[PDB]
Formats: C-alpha cells, sequence, structure tokens
RNA sequence: AUACAGUGAAACUGCGAAUGCUCAUUAAAUCAGUUAUCGUUUAUUUGAUAGUCAUGGUAUAACUGUGGUAAUUCUAGAGCUAAAAUCUCGACCCUUUGGAAGAGAUGUAUUUAUUAGAUCAAUGUCUUCGGACUCUUUGAUGAAUAACUUUUCGAAUCGCAUGGCCUUGUGCUGGCGAUGGUUCAUUCAAAUUUCUGCCCUAUCAACUUUCGAUGGUAGGAUAGUGGCCUACCAUGGUUUCAACGGGUAACGGGGAAUAAGGGUUCGAUUCCGGAGAGGGAGCCUGAGAAACG
C-alpha cells in the first residue's frame, strides 16, 4: 500500500538498514485526489477515529474574498493559469492550494456598482480602486489565488490578488509568455 | 539541566533481611540480653519426628504467616509450582543442614561478614579528622 | 537523477516478458521502402 | 499489542498500595477515571487490603452497590473506582470520613476525619483558560473544571472547594515561603516551608524547601501542592509532620 | 423547487451571462413564477442555520435581473399588502383591522424590504405607489396600536413596537440610499404629517442614550440641501426637539456629532428660499446652547465642531453683540480647555477665529 | 398514542431546560457582581 | 533578490492594506521566544522570508537548549556543527574525545562563520535530519 | 386488566468479539532511560457544558401459505406490523424589599478572508495645610465582520411526585431517579520524537546520490510535522575520534526481574525482536486491526 513511513529512506550515515515490520494502518498515505474542474462530486473518507475528511474531485464554485474592503462571495471558477509547482498541473487545470486562477467578475462588479454607483473602468476616495483591478473588471476575468487544500477540506477558497502579489504573478506570466 | 525525580521504589524498599548476618545476630542477642520468647517442646518438633525440630528461621516464618492470618484473615492453598518448589527446597535443606534444631550450613556457606562490617562500612572513616571526631 | 537521467541498463523482470515476437509483417519491406522514399517527400 | 492492556500481575502493582505478593496472580486494575492510574487507589484495595472492612471481591461488590460508600460527596458503584491522593472517602453506616494523604515512606495513608472537615476538599489548580462565550474555566489536577473562578487564580495555585455543592470557596497563590506538600519526585513526604524557586524555561522550575529539621532539598514544581503558611495547615495532618525516624 | 438542489441549480442557470441563460421574451414571460417561488422561500422563516443560509442566498440572488422585474416583485409584495383605506382617505382607516396576522404580514414585508435595500443599496429603484404607501401605512397602524392599546397585549405591543422600529429604520435607510434618484416632492405632505404626528412631541427625552433611525433621518434631512424642503415644510418643531436634545446633557456623542455637522451643513450651504432667516435664527439659538458644550458636555468631535465654528466665524453671518459675547465666551472656554492633542494648523484656524 | 405520562415528561424536561438555563444566567450574574467588586477593590 | 523563488515568498496570515499608506511597506509579524533569549533587531528589520526562522517563521522553541561549534557552512540556510565532548570508558577508566557532527538550520539574520560558539534550541522536526535551530551567536 | 404491564422463545437494535500457536535474528537497530508534542488522535472514565408537536411518515424479521432442487446455514415469488423571554438606558417615586414608564439588542457546527486576545485612589510629591499633581511611590485597569456547506444541532426516549388553583377542565402547574446529544477538559491508550547508554575486527577505507544521497522552496498525502511523496532546485553528507564493512554461537541481553533471610554469583519472573495463520495481489468495519478463523 501507500505509506508515509521513514522505514525506507537511507540513514543519515548513508547505508540501507533492515526491514522492521509489515506496514501498519496509522502510517498510511491515501490516494491523491487530482481535483479537476466540473460538476462538483464529493467523496467522503473515514479517517482515524470517526473523523470525516472530504475530497471533492470537481468544482465550479469557490468562496473568494477581498480584504481590500472585506467582502467574500461564492463565485464560479473559470480556469487555471498559473501554479508554482508543475507546468503540467497548470496545463491540465487541476486546481490545488496556492493556485492562480481566472475567476468571474460579474457578481463582484454587481456588488461594486450597487454599492458605489460608479461604473467600473470607462465614497469617491474608496471608489478610486486600483487601475489593473478595474482593467480586469473591464475584462470580466479576475486573477485569484486558491489558498486552500482542496483534497483535504473538500472546499475551494481563494482571494483576488493585490498589488505586489499581482505584480509578481504578472511578471511571472510575462516572463513565461 | 536534566534529571529524573522519580519515586525511588527500590530505595524506599527494605534490604535489612538481605543484609542480616546471622552469627553476629546471635551474638548481639547474647549481649543485648533481652529474654527470648522461646516455645515449648511440643510446639517445636515437626511431624512425629520425621523431620528435625525446626529451624529458628522457620519459627520466624511460621510466626509471620500466622500474622498474615492474624490481620489479613486468609490462608494459602495448594498452588502447584511455587509451593512444590519451596517445600522441596526447604525440606532438602532440613535434611542436609539442620541437626537437632540448629543449623550448620551457615558455616558451610560463603557469605563473609567483613562485607557487612567493612571497617565502619557505609559512610566510612577515611580521613584523620574523621577519626578524631569519631574518637571524641 | 530520480528518473530523469536515462539509466541505460537491462531489466530483469521485463527481459523475456514479451520476448520474442514472430515478424508479423503483411509486407515484403521492399516496395514499402521504395514507397516511403516515394512518399510526400517526393 | 493490538491496543491497551487489561490484565496485570501482582508483582507489577504500584508501591504505594503496600500489598503482599501472593494473594492472587492478577492485581485489581484501576478503572480509568478522575485520577491517573499510576498514583491512584482502587476502592477494592481500600476496603479489602487496608481497612479490612471486606475480605472478598464479591463481598465488597455487594457493599459497593448496597450503595453506602460515598466518594467526593457522590456515591460510586465501581469495584475499581480510582480514589486518589488527598481525597475523601466517607461512610454513613460508621459515620466516619477519611482524607487520603501521602506518607513520608511514599505510601498512602488514611486520616480519620470529622464531618465538617470532610465537607471541603482542596485542589491543585493546574490551569485557567478562556473557553467559549468568553467565560473562564479553571482546571485542577483531578478533572475539576469550574466556571467563573477568581481572576487572582493563576496556574499552579491551590483552591479549597466545598463539596456539598461542588463550589470554590478559598484560594492560595503559590509564592515564596509557603507550606508545601511534596507529592512526587525523589523527596516525597518531607513537608516544610519552601525556600525558593530556580526558573528553567524549556526545562524545569526547581523548588528548594526547608523542612522542620531545617533541611533544604530540591524538588520539581510539578510535584508541588500548596497548603498554606507556616504553623497553619488547612488539613488536620496526622502525627509525624512528614518526619521519618 | 427542490431544496437540496436549490442554490446550486440557481448558480447553474439563473446566474446571468454564463451557462444556460434564459432568452429575453421567455424570461419576461416567466417572471411571475420566479417571483412566486422566491416569495415562498422568503416566507420560509430562518429558524435554523440552513434556513439562514437559504434566506441569505435568496436575497443575494434577487437583485441581478432588471429594474422592472424587481419592481414587479415589490409590486407583488404591496399586493400581498394594501393601502386602500388610508389612501382613499387622508389618514383614516375605517376597518379597524390591526390584527396580529396583519402586523405579522407587515413585519415580514418590512423584513424583505430591509433585505432588498441592504443588497441593492446604491442601485435599487423607488416606485411611488409601491414603497411610500405601505411604509407609512404600517408605521401609522404601528403608532395606532401603540396609542390605542394598553399593556394588556404584550404580544401586540412588542411586535407593534418592533414593526415601528423596523419601518422607521428602513425609511431612514431608503432616504440614505436613493437620495435624489427621483422627484421626492410627491408625498412630502403625507409623509411629513406622519413624521410630525407621533414622536416629535416627546422627541427630547426618548432617544438620548443611543442614536436612532429618526434622529439620523433628521441628520440626512438637514444635511441634504433638497430636504431643506422638509425643513421649510416644518416650522422647525423637529429642530426644536433637536435644540432640546442638544441642551440636555444626557445625550451621546454619537448623537451630538452629526447634529452639529448637519447644522453646519445648513450654515455653509446657502439657498435662495424662504425661512432661511428662520434657519439662521435656529443657528443663533444653536450657538446659544452650544455655549455650555464641548468641555462639560471626543477629540474628533472637538476637531469637527472646531471646523464648523471656523466656518461659522469665517463667513460670520451673525454679528450681533449678543452672539459676539457668546463667541468670546466660547473662545475663552475653548482656549482655557486642553488642546494638547490638537495640531498646528487646526490651532491656526482657532487663531484665525480669534 | 399520546398519554399524560408523555405530556408530563415533556413538561418536565422543558422545565429542566428552562430552570438550568436560568441557573446558568444566575451564575453569570453572580460572577458579574463578584468581578465588579474585585475590580472596584 | 529576496523573491527569487517560484512562488511569492511571503509570510502568511499577514495583511498589508495598500489603501491606507504606511512607512515600511509590510508590517512584519515577529514574536518573542521568551526562555531568556532576546529578539534581534536584525530580525525585526529583516526582510528575509524564512518560515524556519525561529523569530519570524511560525516555529516554536520549547525544550532542550544546547550549543556547538560549526565546521562547515556550505549549504543554503543551514550548517553542520561538530562537538567533540569527553566520553568515559570505565573498563579502562580512561577519558576520550568524541564528536557529534550534528546539523542545524540557521537564520540569515545571524551571520555565522567557522569558529562560532553557537547556542541552539530544539524544535518540532524541521527536516529529515534536523531538529535544532540557532538562537545565539558568539563568533571568533 | 375491554391497550398492555408476570413470564418469555424467534428477531430489531446497542456493545464486546483488537486481552491463538508455529516459523525467521537485528549491535543507535532493538531495548532500557530521559525528553518533546505552541505539532497530533482517542470508543471508555469522571467534570463542566446548548431559550436562538395532546406528537409526522415509515418498514421488517418472525408468522401464514405456496414452491423449487440431489444440496447447503441454498433459494422463489404471495400475504402480512410560528413563538419567546432576556440584556442596554432611563421617566418617575419612596424611602422601603426599591418598582420601574419608555428608549435598544439576542445560536452553536463547517470553510476562508478580515478583525481580537494608555491611566487612576493618597497614604505619594508639593503644600499657602485648604489643597494641585499622578511628575517621583504605596496601590489599581486593559494591553467580531464578510460570507462558504448534503446540515450538526437546540431529546418526537425509560423510574416516580398529587399537590396547588378553579376555568373542575380530569385544566394548569410542578418536583426526585435512567438512556442520549454539543463542546471542552480529564482518564485509558496510541503515534512519532530529544538525548543517554551494548560485543569482536582495519586480515574491513571508503560510503552515500544506481527509491532524495544533503538541504531549500511549493504542493499532495497523513489524525500531525518531516524528501514521507512530486515538482523546482542547490551539490551534498559520514570517515581513521576507523565511518563503512565483516564475523557475533544476537536461545541473546536488559540491577528487566524478585533476589541468593549465608549456593561463592545462584535461583525465580519479565522484555526477546519480527513474521506467519495454503501462496503472491487487492478491498472492507471499528476508538483502536492493514483482523488474515
Amino acid at each position: 500500500g501507500i505509506s508515509r513511513d521513514s522505514r525506507h529512506k537511507r540513514s543519515a550515515t548513508g547505508a540501507k538498514r533492515a526491514q522492521f515490520r509489515k506496514k501498519r494502518k496509522f502510517e498510511l498515505g491515501r490516494q491523491p485526489a487530482n481535483t479537476k474542474i466540473g460538476a462538483k462530486r464529493i467523496h467522503s473518507v473515514r479517517t482515524r477515529g470517526g473523523n470525516k475528511k472530504y475530497r471533492a474531485l470537481r468544482i465550479e464554485t469557490g468562496n473568494f474574498s477581498w480584504a481590500s474592503e472585506g467582502i467574500s462571495k461564492k463565485t464560479r471558477i473559470a480556469g487555471v493559469v498559473y501554479h508554482p509547482s508543475n507546468n503540467e498541473l497548470v496545463r491540465t487545470n487541476t486546481l490545488t492550494k496556492a493556485a492562480i486562477v481566472q475567476i468571474d467578475a460579474t457578481p463582484f462588479r454587481q456588488w461594486f456598482e450597487a454599492h458605489y454607483g460608479q461604473t467600473l473602468g470607462k465614497r469617491a476616495a474608496s471608489a478610486k480602486i486600483e487601475s489593473s483591478v478595474e482593467s480586469q473588471f473591464s475584462a470580466g476575468r479576475l486573477y485569484a489565488c486558491i489558498s486552500s487544500r482542496p483534497g483535504q477540506s473538500g472546499r475551494c477558497d481563494g482571494y483576488i490578488l493585490e498589488g505586489e502579489e499581482l505584480a509578481f504573478y504578472l511578471r511571472r506570466l510575462t516572463a513565461k509568455k | 539541566t536534566h534529571f529524573e525525580d522519580r519515586f525511588d521504589a527500590r530505595e524506599h524498599k527494605d534490604r535489612s533481611n538481605k543484609s542480616r548476618m546471622q552469627a553476629m545476630e546471635e551474638y548481639i542477642r547474647e549481649s543485648s540480653d533481652q529474654p527470648d520468647w522461646s516455645a515449648s517442646i511440643g510446639a517445636d518438633i515437626v511431624n512425629h519426628g520425621r523431620g528435625g525440630i525446626k529451624s529458628l528461621r522457620d519459627t520466624e516464618k511460621e510466626r509471620r504467616v500466622t500474622s498474615f492470618e492474624e490481620d489479613n484473615f486468609t490462608r494459602l492453598n495448594i498452588t502447584n509450582k511455587a509451593e512444590k518448589r519451596k517445600q522441596k527446597q526447604r525440606e532438602r535443606n532440613a535434611r542436609m543442614n539442620v541437626i537437632g534444631g540448629e543449623d550448620f550450613g551457615i558455616f558451610s556457606s560463603k557469605r563473609k561478614l567483613e562485607d557487612s562490617t567493612s571497617r565502619r562500612g557505609a559512610k566510612k572513616t577515611r580521613s584523620a579528622w574523621d577519626r578524631a571526631q569519631r574518637r571524641l | 537523477s530520480k528518473g530523469r537521467k536515462l539509466n541505460y541498463s537491462v531489466q530483469d523482470p521485463i527481459a523475456n516478458y514479451e520476448a520474442p515476437i514472430t515478424s508479423g509483417y503483411k509486407w515484403s519491406d521492399d516496395q514499402i521502402d521504395e514507397f516511403f522514399a516515394g512518399l510526400l517527400g517526393q | 499489542a493490538r491496543g491497551p492492556k487489561k490484565h496485570l500481575k501482582r508483582l507489577a502493582a504500584p508501591h504505594h498500595w503496600l500489598l503482599d505478593k501472593l494473594s492472587g496472580c492478577y492485581a485489581p486494575r484501576p478503572s480509568a477515571g478522575p485520577h491517573k492510574l499510576r498514583e491512584s487507589l482502587p476502592l477494592i484495595v481500600f476496603l479489602r487490603n487496608r481497612l479490612k472492612y471486606a475480605l472478598n471481591g464479591r463481598e465488597v461488590k455487594a457493599i459497593l452497590m448496597q450503595r453506602h460508600v460515598k466518594v467526593d460527596g457522590k456515591v460510586r458503584t465501581d469495584t475499581t473506582y480510582p480514589a486518589g491522593f488527598m481525597d475523601v472517602i466517607t461512610l454513613d453506616a460508621t459515620n466516619e470520613n477519611f482524607r487520603l494523604v501521602y506518607d513520608v515512606k511514599g505510601r498512602f495513608a488514611v486520616h480519620r476525619i470529622t464531618d465538617e472537615e470532610a465537607s471541603y476538599k482542596l485542589g491543585k489548580v493546574k490551569k485557567v483558560q478562556l473557553g467559549k462565550k468568553g467565560v473562564p474555566y479553571v482546571v485542577t489536577h483531578d478533572g475539576r473544571t469550574i466556571r467563573y473562578p477568581d481572576p487572582n487564580i493563576k496556574v499552579n495555585d491551590t483552591v479549597k472547594i466545598d463539596l456539598a455543592s461542588g463550589k470554590i470557596t478559598d484560594f492560595i497563590k503559590f509564592d515564596a515561603g509557603k507550606l508545601v506538600y511534596v507529592t512526587g519526585g525523589r523527596n516525597l513526604g518531607r513537608i516544610g516551608t519552601i525556600v525558593h524557586k530556580e526558573r528553567h524555561d524549556g526545562g524545569f522550575d526547581l523548588v528548594h524547601i526547608k523542612d522542620s529539621l531545617d533541611n533544604t532539598f530540591v524538588t520539581r514544581l510539578n510535584n508541588v501542592f500548596v497548603i498554606g503558611e507556616q504553623g497553619k495547615p488547612y488539613i488536620s495532618l496526622p502525627k509525624g509532620k512528614g518526619i521519618k525516624l | 423547487l427542490d431544496d437540496t438542489l436549490f442554490k446550486d441549480e440557481i448558480t447553474t442557470f439563473l446566474t446571468e451571462n454564463g451557462s444556460q441563460s434564459i432568452k429575453a421574451e421567455d424570461e419576461k414571460v416567466v417572471m411571475p413564477y420566479v417571483l412566486r417561488i422566491f416569495f415562498g422561500r422568503a416566507q420560509v422563516p430562518p429558524t435554523s442555520g440552513q434556513k439562514r443560509s437559504r434566506k441569505i442566498a435568496v436575497i443575494s440572488v434577487l437583485p441581478n435581473f432588471k429594474k422592472p422585474y424587481i419592481n414587479d416583485f415589490l409590486s407583488l409584495a404591496s399586493e400581498r399588502l394594501d393601502y386602500n383605506y388610508f389612501f382613499g382617505n387622508s389618514h383614516q382607516i375605517n376597518s379597524s383591522k390591526a390584527t396580529l396576522k396583519t402586523i405579522r404580514r407587515m413585519t415580514g414585508f418590512v423584513n424583505i424590504v430591509n433585505s432588498t435595500l441592504s443588497v441593492l443599496r446604491t442601485n435599487f429603484p423607488l416606485h411611488t405607489n409601491s414603497v411610500l404607501q405601505p411604509l407609512i401605512y404600517s408605521i401609522a397602524m404601528a403608532y395606532y396600536v401603540l396609542d390605542t392599546e394598553s399593556t394588556e397585549e404584550v404580544h401586540l405591543r412588542k411586535m407593534a413596537s418592533n414593526l415601528r422600529q423596523q419601518g422607521l429604520k428602513c425609511l431612514s435607510s431608503v432616504f440614505e440610499f436613493v437620495g435624489n434618484t427621483f422627484d421626492w416632492s410627491t408625498s412630502m405632505e403625507d409623509i411629513y404629517a406622519v413624521v410630525v404626528k407621533p414622536r416629535i412631541s416627546h422627541f427630547s427625552d426618548e432617544n438620548l442614550q443611543q442614536p436612532s433611525s429618526l434622529l439620523r433621518l433628521f441628520l440626512y434631512w438637514a444635511h441634504n440641501p433638497s430636504l431643506y424642503q422638509f425643513l421649510y415644510y416644518d416650522e422647525f418643531a423637529t429642530a426644536t426637539a433637536l435644540m432640546d436634545t442638544i441642551s440636555n446633557q444626557h445625550v451621546k456623542e454619537a448623537v451630538i456629532g452629526p447634529i452639529i455637522e448637519a447644522a453646519d451643513s445648513i450654515i455653509r450651504n446657502p439657498v435662495n428660499d424662504d425661512h432661511y432667516v428662520d434657519l439662521v435664527t435656529l443657528i443663533c439659538t444653536s450657538c446659544l446652547k452650544i455655549l455650555p458644550s464641548l468641555y462639560v458636555k471626543d477629540s474628533n468631535s472637538i476637531s469637527t465642531f472646531l471646523n464648523l465654528l471656523v466656518s461659522i466665524t469665517e463667513m460670520g453671518f451673525i454679528q450681533d453683540d449678543h452672539v459676539r459675547s457668546r463667541l468670546i465666551s466660547s473662545l475663552i472656554s475653548i482656549l482655557k480647555g486642553k488642546l494638547k492633542k490638537l495640531q498646528e494648523n487646526d490651532t491656526q484656524k482657532i487663531l484665525k477665529i480669534l | 398514542l399520546v398519554t399524560p405520562q408523555r405530556l408530563q415528561r415533556k413538561r418536565h424536561q422543558r422545565a429542566l431546560k428552562v430552570r438550568n438555563a436560568q441557573a446558568q444566567r444566575e451564575a453569570a450574574a453572580e460572577y458579574a457582581q463578584l468581578l465588579a467588586k474585585r475590580l472596584s477593590e | 533578490t529576496v523573491q527569487s523563488e517560484r512562488a511569492f515568498q511571503k509570510q502568511p496570515h499577514i495583511f498589508n492594506n495598500p489603501k491606507v499608506k504606511t512607512s515600511k511597506r509590510t508590517k512584519r509579524w515577529y514574536k518573542n521566544a521568551g526562555l531568556g533569549f532576546k529578539t534581534p533587531k536584525t530580525a525585526i528589520e529583516g526582510s528575509y522570508i524564512d518560515k524556519k526562522c525561529p523569530f519570524t517563521g511560525l516555529v516554536s522553541i520549547r525544550g532542550k537548549i544546547l550549543t556547538g561549534t560549526v565546521v562547515s557552512t556550505k549549504m543554503h540556510r543551514t550548517i553542520v556543527i561538530r562537538r567533540a565532548y569527553l566520553h568515559y570508558i570505565p573498563k579502562y577508566n580512561r577519558y576520550e574525545k568524541r564528536h557529534k557532527n550534528v546539523p542545524v538550520h540557521v537564520s540569515p539574520a545571524f551571520r555565522v562563520q567557522v569558529g562560532d560558539i553557537v547556542t541552539v534550541g530544539q524544535c518540532r522536526p524541521i527536516s529529515k535530519t534536523v531538529r535544532f535551530n540557532v538562537v545565539k551567536v558568539s563568533a571568533a
């Protein structure tokens, strides 16, 4: 089976030691959920004790926040455009923690214009929001960072990027483009 | 730093019966001269004389198991392995050491008395001023 | 490395796991060689 | 093995019961309960071995659920309820109480206790913490979790609790110059005033204690229980004052 | 219609400009059905956590369709409701039906209108016959029960009081929210009658400890230049109660601050209309009873009222010897008080006042 | 079938809930006066 | 360059609002060890991002506190210290010298070269072969 | 007893059933000791702990009966049981027990973002002795929002009060004992983990990257850290203080174990360590199994 023992790595001396015991139950590693994007199908796992751990294998909708003014809504994801671990992962669009996604702009701009009254792009000081932010408002496609383990929580939480974060990720995309 | 601070069960336990050294116990009985609480003759002899009288140790052990009954109010039983072993050993030593109720394996043994005395033994005198203080 | 570097070495469990196979060509290889030359390159 | 253990030999019994070695082959395992097992006393030992009120296990079960023994106010129905250190066992049919306290030889000792002194029990305050709804709860050594305590209660304290209602009454904060009761370590059973403390973060907080032969000695802070000041105990201690001759 | 598929299925197709939208004429046709089912899901009470999340989801879904659509929804709300007796008459209602069922319906309605304003704050519309009549309708019979019923009906009295509170709160919030999207001047008369009817009698000693919705309504009224219409419609009885509250010392700073803020909005904002001499008379009385304030009656409030007095002094439309004696006594009180938490330029504005 | 035993049981348990809820409220109150006293001290 | 790795190397659960302007760009969290040790100003102003840093990372130092002498400093962010201590051989009753070549993660806020009495403290397991983390420096 | 209450087979359901013999030999491995768990899990124990329909639907087993097949402990189809109080001020008295008009508020569980873990009394200084100061001390105070989700919930369950009131309805009301449930603590455990210790041999000087060897960063995975695993990388670590390697008869050793109440060192107990339960491979519950009936 799939274990997470140390009973196979080399010693710090640099030699191979003896086999100790048959591999147990508690030292187990379960099967990795390559969570794709789609019709949300959740699967429950009974872990040690009576603990329930959820693995959603697909999803459309995640919970996203701005701390720019502190709002958070459930929205529909659109796509996977960056992730620091694996280019193949980014390619086949299997979302993970710390993933960079394109997300819809529609309910957020609806709230913004229903809360301020000012059309995006095209409370005055708070209405002067960031220029790249309102450009992505005009584009209708925002950049978010999924910052939650999906294959543990069975949830998908993200926050839309801000200045230096958005700056480095834009630089990453423009260097990789 | 680092240490343990645990209950010294073995040190709070006793070893006096381990270090008892019977010949000089007999002497210190003679010197400290309290009368002895010895028994009468029928209380002594064992089994229509098939065995010896008894040893003085065996008098003590019987008195103590009778005390277990005295307070604890329960007896022993016919448990196989342990009492067969102990009964055999004690009877073999009865037929090989005790003659007429006193024992001589105490001399045929090899436990010395200097390992008890040891020129004051524990917390011994090893300095000249310690000699001066003990002499005064 | 882990597996990136091409450790060219014989494998015992797949030594004769599918060794050998009879040459099931449905061709005689000769006109097909002329034909592969006379493919879209010509 | 596959889990916990349920049988245990006579020889492996903890010392502070002071048993024989061949009453049986297996010892009464303590039930899991309000005291740790390595420091607790089961009632069958208390009522079979020590006070000789009962002499066989079925008999002591018969009395226990004739429902006479009351522990810590409440009544028990366990053959192996884990009574612990500085605790209260009363009995109505003899009209008596017993505060259980450690001796100098590292063994338990009953104390014959009258009704009003048995009305209260002290507790080593382990820790207080802010629970839900922002309320405070205080936890002693013996699983005692009490809402709304004194704010002056800190960790490592001692609180006297009346038992007729399970409610805190009095408190003493450990400071320098207190009447300690040593409970663990090397030097269990030597009761006197403390000297002081050495602090060791990432480590231990040693306590120097000077007992009535004016002898100091060092013990772990975790082994500390607090009684009071010098010359005034809150417990009717027995004769001996924690002195071994 | 399914509950376990409700929210997810809404986000599946009912979300606009996404996957599986509904065509224009068809969606126009199937308005009423969506309206009825969402009214049912709102009428479901939020007695559990799931019902809470359901109600939150319902109100979050609603405002994304279109202005006439949500107007139709509000129209169905008014149609469950009514205003016919009160608005065929001036203010009387012949059928004395103020039953617990009626007020329960009223409270459900004010709950849903609170919900829709809170979700579509700076965007939702205001139809005339849709909001104005039921609001003052419900408030009118709320005060009717408050007046005509003793304490024997604790049930009626409690939920009539909460009905009154919610109606006043949502009236204040809709005033804050729409502002000037529409010509207000249709029912100024009837709404001002029902504002000056119940509470301006005892408005002094009713709310001093806490700010309230009518108080912040008067804040918005005196701050907004178009609601100088409201002020001139009054013979400043509400401003007289405001004088009473600011003279009383048992009033909170959260009340005091906005009052003089709107008073200086009156002061600095000019208007070429009648009763502005009454406005500046009120300003003179406000200076008269701001004399014992600000040192025996917060740093931000001190700085704010300092700036307001800076405005007052810098145009200086009051130049009487009495108001000047008030000004010099206020100056000696201010400069006697502790200003160590103030800054150099603000001190320089006080210096310019001097 | 509904019985007076069931109804008295229901009344009894609801009574227990309201009384110990009230007791919790009293405990909160009495700790509040205690804490007020020991802050005033 | 500080952010030269694949992902945005930042200290998590730390928010900076670009709306209200500030003096230093990111309000950097750092807590105290306690335990007799003092926080360093080099860490307080330290712009490095080390989640294994005992002061700025989210790691706890609770337990053994030892010290050692460094030999090699040729990794990234971690070193190996060698400690030759006395060992007792009772069947000869003779003393001997024995060195533990034990590693430890270091913070960049402390600059350590060969010939350093470094005082370290243990933590929860940091990597495969390390459970220590430096807190105190005395170079020579 | 015209609902039953005694008793009780068949069965539902709760919990236990995780405390069996045979075969293989490891020198920081194991074992003993000592940590840590501001890094985890816990059925059970005890201790606290949740104001947010005079009662809703089901079904079975058994039973009845009819059958099949050489045949199972095989099998068929048919009939069956809304509300609700509480906290915030305060308008008055009436001076006692204060009572209080009218003005505001009211779940947990999941997941994430945000937000949350400088002053004062005098007795002090000064004092003009009245007082100013908290400057200097004696003493005091601190240092939820936004949403997210298969809803978790806030008991449709057993033993006894019989009163009080009049609306005599058998109406209200109520008290003392069991089973469950929310969370936290505690208990029994468990997991890793610090460090301390065990033979002969250089006729063993090399070893590790040839499963990552060493470390970083990120993520998955796990109850939980950690190259445990994958990307992205850096190119390391151990070593004559002999690493490493070899043999060890390692039925070995552990003051592990009671000891030898006087055998010369000897008894008795305990830990061996792992694996197996035709043989490789895979899966399933439970708090705890990689259960091997």
